[PDB]
């Protein structure tokens, strides 16, 4: 391999250098924005508790104030 | 001095702190952008 050893080793070295270049070149940057995760709850109406107000008396009418 | 090795190391801490402050609030899903001299030189050091 007197006339084969040189070009093969040259190609091997060039491939190694290209691989190193490709790997490290992309590491820079790659983190421009930060996006926080979202964890919401299911907004549904199943078995809602029911509150009832009742006003009654011997009078005809009344004035009523209440808290919703 | 913000333009030192100590100054540029605070950039990740700020982003972590803001992301943790947002956690659990209606602000979830927000986007955080950090800029300035110290951030610029942090990026410069990584690139170098």
């Amino acid at each position: 391999l007197g006339r084969i050893w040189l070009p093969v080793l040259i190609v091997v070295a060039v491939a190694a250098g290209a691989l190193i270049v490709m790997n490290v070149r992309t590491v820079f940057g790659s983190n421009p924005v930060v996006v926080t995760e979202k964890t919401s709850d299911n907004a549904e109406d199943f078995n809602p508790k029911v509150v009832t107000y009742e006003i009654f008396g011997s009078g005809s009418s009344a004035v009523i104030n209440y808290m919703d | 001095d913000p333009l030192t090795e100590e100054g540029t190391a605070r950039m990740d801490e700020l982003k972590v702190a803001a992301a943790d402050a947002i956690k659990g609030t209606p602000f979830e899903g927000a986007r955080i952008y950090l800029g300035g001299s110290a951030a610029t030189y942090n990026d410069m050091q990584i690139g170098a």
